[PDB]
RNA sequence: GUGAACAGCCUCUAGUUGAUAGAAUAAUGUAGAUAAGGGAAGUCGGCAAAAUAGAUCCGUAACUUCGGGAUAAGGAUUGGCUCUAAGGGUCGAACGAUCAACUU
RNA sequence: GCAGUCAAGCGUUCAUAGCGACAUUGCUUUUUGAUUCUUCGAUGUCGGCUCUUCCUAUCAUACCGAAGCAGAAUUCGGUAA
RNA sequence: GAAUGUUACCGCAAUAGUAAUUGAACUUAGUACGAGAGGAACAGUUCAUUCGGAUAAUUGGUUUUUGCGGCUGUCUGAUCAGGCAUUGCCGCGAAGCUACCAUCCGCUGGAUUAUGGCUGAACGCCUCUAAGUCAGAAUCCAUGCUAGAACGCGGUGAUUUC
RNA sequence: UGUACAACGGGGUAUUGUAAGCAGUAGAGUAGCCUUGUUGUUACGAUCUGCUGAGAUUAAGCCUUUGUUGUCUGAUUUGU
RNA sequence: GAAACUGCGAAUGGCUCAUUAAAUCAGUUAUCGUUUAUUUGAUAGUUCCUUACAUGGUAUAACUGUGGUAAUUCUAGA
RNA sequence: AUUCAUAAUAACUUUUCGAAUCGCAUGGCCUUGUGCUGGCGAUGGUUCAUUCAAAUUUCUGCCCUAUCAACUUUCGAUGGUAGGAUAGUGGCCUACCAUGGUUUCAACGGGUAACGGGGAAUAAGGGUUCGAUUCCGGAGAGGGAGCCUGAGAAACGGCUACCA
């Protein structure tokens, strides 16, 4: 069929053809989640382990782990789970859906190496990707540098170039649950107008009571 | 080729032998025996009748090989840099001890600090370019 | 005993164990059975065979000499076990003691 | 019942591709008669079912010849049971 | 099955019997031919039909396997385990038997018929025909298949001691 | 007289579908008897559960067998 | 300031007269028999108990990238 | 008019809300630490009232029909009790119990080329006839049923199934 190959730590991913045939017959009546090994799929691939992690049919279907079975049933889906998108709030679809268990049938067979091997696949463990995004909370950038709450964070967060025309504009996240003046302001003007509101409710609450007291009498 | 399973019994299904019914519904049925066919024609419970697979697994019968053995891990994994921070850019910041970033804090710290001041009379300094302002 | 029953099935008493016998288990018979899917296309003709069947509840058309037709037609129920309720005899406010039955 | 011969006529033309009047020569015995030889000291009388085999005067199928056969269809015929 | 010495093994083949039929689809081809409407065929491929011979892996049928289970009634004091109801009844039921209700298999030449032709006289021409000869059918004779003459036959082994 | 034959026995294979027995804080419940109750016990109770895919059958035209036990010169007839 | 996340709406409108004979409906009561986004008006010193209050923790969309299906306001997995 | 509001004690709880929330400002204090304190706004949030509503509900009122006279009560018909269910009353449903409930003052049944009303046509009076249709109320989105989200739907320019 066509392998999907997925390297975690580099990030790198890449398609593979394999044809071979009783090569592919070690995926088979494998489910979701397990693992395989490296050199019955390939010679390259020896000395590694895969693990299975979805797949299309050659109808396009995806693959649903958990249903067990080979063949797809067409399942009532709802949000939060796989292989549906609900379009509208409450909405459930009735819909097709490939089994976990590997079979001839796939079109694409989705796996993600779990540890690598003797040799190295080019353009897989060749290469290594960036992380286009950084840390843009107070406590991330934190804990990512190993940090502490004094550390404050600023001149620690990323910076990235965008040139415009001729030169650049650099830019920055907003770094949401900073710790600001305004912030403790605000904390200020409300544990204060707590008890504001709470004298002046008793307050009242007895100056009316001097009310009851001479009233009535009649 | 591809073994099938008993929809009653639990049996494998080897090619040839057995029957294939379909149901009006199109649902559809394999038995490996006319025994078991037969049980789903008169009706039959593959949860009641013993011998069956689903009976056994409903009764909890056989089993063990899951408590005799676990199995687990094989994970770890390493990073990788992002677009605006190199590597080394990022092994640089993550190094200093405390003792550079105390210093670091001062030197910026008490810089705006000086701003502040200058800042505060500020308002008060276009509070005296502009009062009542007349002629 | 089972049951509506001198039914059919099993039994006590009593009477029998008598109907040439041995070996096999071809064809064709005689008698007894069962058949996938179709369902009278078979045939003079459904001949033969098969299906129905007891009981409880339910529902029951035309026509009619008003008596019938009628078990019309059409349906549901049916074991086992553990319980409940109602149905009596005698004897000296409605009791008391006291003996006994199976049936719903 | 089946088939010849002559060819007036049919077929636009054109006897005979395919047909065919008047006549005339025949075959056949799965028609009906005619007869009364056999059987009246008895040859089981309709049809069907079943099964075999034979006939050919061929409905199909194989190979062909002819056409008023362009094709397609059809029709006439031969070797064929 | 007596007998042709006995017994045994491998064979021959006279004579007899004989067997396969028919259809469709795709393709050729929307081609040939036709103004058009229409509309083929040979070669190739896949199936099918009636028939025939086997066969039982499978599926189905059959059940005295009375093999396992289940149920009614009665009988054995109860149990356990059983008897009787012409195989008591029901479910499953191997094995065997069996089914276009199951699967497999069904040969190759030679020679001819009608017919079309070659050369070619009769008849200096012409003509398949007279002499000669080419091709040619669900045909014939074989091949192949069945039986093997109990008065058809070949090769071979061993041939008697209380 | 054997790498033999036979009867049993064993392993396989196969059909059925979970034996008897013992046990259960399983059982709708009803009735007893007492210390009248954290479990209060005793009897009757279809049926459920456990040992138990158990027990039974399995060549009579199944396969196989280092085990056991048994058997192995009776009759007739044939010569070119 | 696209996307996407969270928010809210999508129960309004507009259409039609098929049902419907005490039903709908009208006028008139009831809720001492209930629900209520919103809108307007008020309502809160109390949270740990025997170790962030200068503010805890992860999870994800958009996005990027590897994909499947003839095909959809399909989606997989990194 | 209350077992009403509201308060009291004893407990109960997979313990509800009790602001880790944004925008404009940048003020005032003093031991000067970027300490302490501060302005009008926005969004929220607990109960209560309010508003926009919803659900049921009292009384009285419909056309033709007796060639429809008895109807309801299996299997809820009428009532009583208890429970369950609902947002809540109620045979709404269940259990037990009683035998009730409607009718010639026309039930029950049938027809309607019937959605009801505000209204329309006709113009002595009294009437006859009509109203699919601008407003209000009701029902429905091919026919039926089921449902998710939600404050609100048994929604259809939402989903699920069946039939067509
Ligand atoms: N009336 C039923 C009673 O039970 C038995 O009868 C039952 C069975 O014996 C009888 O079985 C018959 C069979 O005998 C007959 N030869 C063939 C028929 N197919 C079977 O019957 C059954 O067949 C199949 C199920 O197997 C069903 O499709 C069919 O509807 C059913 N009647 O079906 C009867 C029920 O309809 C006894 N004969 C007798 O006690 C009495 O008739
Ligand atoms: N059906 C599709 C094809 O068409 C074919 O076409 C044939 C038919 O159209 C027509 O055949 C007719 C037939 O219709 C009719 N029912 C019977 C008639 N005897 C046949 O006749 C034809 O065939 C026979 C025998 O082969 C020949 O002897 C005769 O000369 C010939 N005209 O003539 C064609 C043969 O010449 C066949 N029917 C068939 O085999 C083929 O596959
Ligand atoms: N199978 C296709 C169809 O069936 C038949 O096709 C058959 C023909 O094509 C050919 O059969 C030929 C036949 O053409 C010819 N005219 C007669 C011959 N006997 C047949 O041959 C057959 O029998 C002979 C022995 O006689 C065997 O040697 C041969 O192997 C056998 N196929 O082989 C096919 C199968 O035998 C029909 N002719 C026809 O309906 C159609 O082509
Ligand atoms: N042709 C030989 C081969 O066998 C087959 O061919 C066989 C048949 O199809 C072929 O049939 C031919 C037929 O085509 C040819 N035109 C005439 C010939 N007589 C026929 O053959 C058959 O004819 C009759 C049939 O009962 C028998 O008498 C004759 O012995 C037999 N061979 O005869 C062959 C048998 O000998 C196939 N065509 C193919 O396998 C291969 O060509
Ligand atoms: N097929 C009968 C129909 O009766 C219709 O109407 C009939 C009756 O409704 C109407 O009245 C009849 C009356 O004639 C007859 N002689 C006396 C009778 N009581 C009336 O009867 C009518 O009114 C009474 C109340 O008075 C109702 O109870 C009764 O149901 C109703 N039919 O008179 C008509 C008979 O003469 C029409 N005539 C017509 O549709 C047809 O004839
Ligand atoms: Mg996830
Ligand atoms: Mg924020
Ligand atoms: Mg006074
Ligand atoms: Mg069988
Ligand atoms: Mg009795
Ligand atoms: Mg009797
Ligand atoms: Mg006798
Ligand atoms: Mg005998
Ligand atoms: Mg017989
Ligand atoms: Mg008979
Ligand atoms: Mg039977
Ligand atoms: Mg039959
Ligand atoms: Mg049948
Ligand atoms: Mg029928
Ligand atoms: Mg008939
Ligand atoms: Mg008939
Ligand atoms: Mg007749
Ligand atoms: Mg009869
Ligand atoms: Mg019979
Ligand atoms: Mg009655
Ligand atoms: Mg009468
Ligand atoms: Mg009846
Ligand atoms: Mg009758
Ligand atoms: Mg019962
Ligand atoms: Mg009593
Ligand atoms: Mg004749
Ligand atoms: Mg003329
Ligand atoms: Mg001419
Ligand atoms: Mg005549
Ligand atoms: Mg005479
Ligand atoms: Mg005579
Ligand atoms: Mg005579
Ligand atoms: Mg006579
Ligand atoms: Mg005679
Ligand atoms: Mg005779
Ligand atoms: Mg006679
Ligand atoms: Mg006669
Ligand atoms: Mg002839
Ligand atoms: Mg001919
Ligand atoms: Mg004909
Ligand atoms: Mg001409
Ligand atoms: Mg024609
Ligand atoms: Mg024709
Ligand atoms: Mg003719
Ligand atoms: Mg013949
Ligand atoms: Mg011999
Ligand atoms: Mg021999
Ligand atoms: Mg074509
Ligand atoms: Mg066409
Ligand atoms: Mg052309
Ligand atoms: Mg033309
Ligand atoms: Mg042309
Ligand atoms: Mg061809
Ligand atoms: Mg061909
Ligand atoms: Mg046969
Ligand atoms: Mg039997
Ligand atoms: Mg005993
Ligand atoms: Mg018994
Ligand atoms: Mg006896
Ligand atoms: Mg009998
Ligand atoms: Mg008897
Ligand atoms: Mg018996
Ligand atoms: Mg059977
Ligand atoms: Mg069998
Ligand atoms: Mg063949
Ligand atoms: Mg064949
Ligand atoms: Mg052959
Ligand atoms: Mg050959
Ligand atoms: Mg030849
Ligand atoms: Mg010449
Ligand atoms: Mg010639
Ligand atoms: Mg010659
Ligand atoms: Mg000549
Ligand atoms: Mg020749
Ligand atoms: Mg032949
Ligand atoms: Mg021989
Ligand atoms: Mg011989
Ligand atoms: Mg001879
Ligand atoms: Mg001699
Ligand atoms: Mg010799
Ligand atoms: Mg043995
Ligand atoms: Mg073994
Ligand atoms: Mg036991
Ligand atoms: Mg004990
Ligand atoms: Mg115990
Ligand atoms: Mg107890
Ligand atoms: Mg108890
Ligand atoms: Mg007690
Ligand atoms: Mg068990
Ligand atoms: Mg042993
Ligand atoms: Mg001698
Ligand atoms: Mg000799
Ligand atoms: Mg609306
Ligand atoms: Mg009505
Ligand atoms: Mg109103
Ligand atoms: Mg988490
Ligand atoms: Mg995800
Ligand atoms: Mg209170
Ligand atoms: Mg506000
Ligand atoms: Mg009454
Ligand atoms: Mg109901
Ligand atoms: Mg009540
Ligand atoms: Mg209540
Ligand atoms: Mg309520
Ligand atoms: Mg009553
Ligand atoms: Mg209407
Ligand atoms: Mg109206
Ligand atoms: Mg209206
Ligand atoms: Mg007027
Ligand atoms: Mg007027
Ligand atoms: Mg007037
Ligand atoms: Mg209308
Ligand atoms: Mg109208
Ligand atoms: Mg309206
Ligand atoms: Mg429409
Ligand atoms: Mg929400
Ligand atoms: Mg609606
Ligand atoms: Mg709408
Ligand atoms: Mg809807
Ligand atoms: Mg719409």
């Amino acid at each position: 069929m066509k392998l999907n190959i997925s390297y975690p730590v580099n990030g790198s991913q890449k398609t593979f053809e394999i044809d071979d045939e009783h090569r592919i017959r070690v995926f088979f009546d494998k489910r979701i989640g397990q693992e395989v090994d490296g050199e019955a799929v390939g010679d390259e691939f020896k000395g590694y382990v895969f693990k299975i992690s979805g797949g299309n049919d050659k109808q396009g279907f995806p693959m649903k782990q958990g249903v067990l079975l080979p063949t797809r049933i067409k399942l009532l889906l709802t949000k939060n789970v796989s292989c549906y998108r609900p379009r509208r709030d409450g909405e459930r679809k009735r819909k097709s859906v490939r089994g976990a268990i590997v079979g001839p049938d796939l079109a694409v067979l989705a796996l993600v190496i779990v540890k690598k091997g003797e040799q190295e696949l080019e353009g897989l463990t060749d290469t290594t990707v960036p992380k286009r995004l950084g840390p843009k909370r107070a406590n991330n950038i934190r804990k990512f540098f190993g940090l502490s709450k004094e550390d404050d964070v600023r001149d620690f967060v990323i910076r990235r170039e965008v040139t415009k025309g001729e030169k650049t504009y650099t830019k920055a996240p907003k770094i949401q649950r900073l710790v600001t003046p305004q912030r403790l302001q605000r904390k200020r003007h409300q544990r204060a107008l707590k008890v504001r509101n709470a004298q002046a409710q008793r307050e009242a609450a007895a100056e009316y009571a001097q009310l009851l007291a001479k009233r009535l009498s009649e | 080729m591809k073994v099938e399973i008993d929809s009653f019994s639990g049996a494998k299904i080897y090619p040839g032998r057995g029957t294939l019914f379909v149901r009006g519904d199109s649902k559809i049925f394999r038995f490996q025996n006319s025994k078991s066919a037969s049980l789903f024609k008169q009706r039959k419970n593959p949860r009641r009748i013993a011998w069956t697979v689903l009976f056994r697994k409903h009764h909890k019968k056989g089993i063990t090989e899951e408590v005799a053995k676990k199995r687990s891990r094989k994970t770890v994994k390493a990073q990788r840099p992002i677009t605006g921070a190199s590597l080394d850019l990022i092994k640089e910041r993550r190094s200093l001890k405390p003792e550079v970033r105390k210093a670091n804090r001062e030197e910026k710290l008490k810089a705006n600090k000086e701003k502040k001041k200058a800042e505060k009379a500020a308002r008060k300094a276009e509070k005296a370019k502009s009062a009542g302002t007349q002629s």
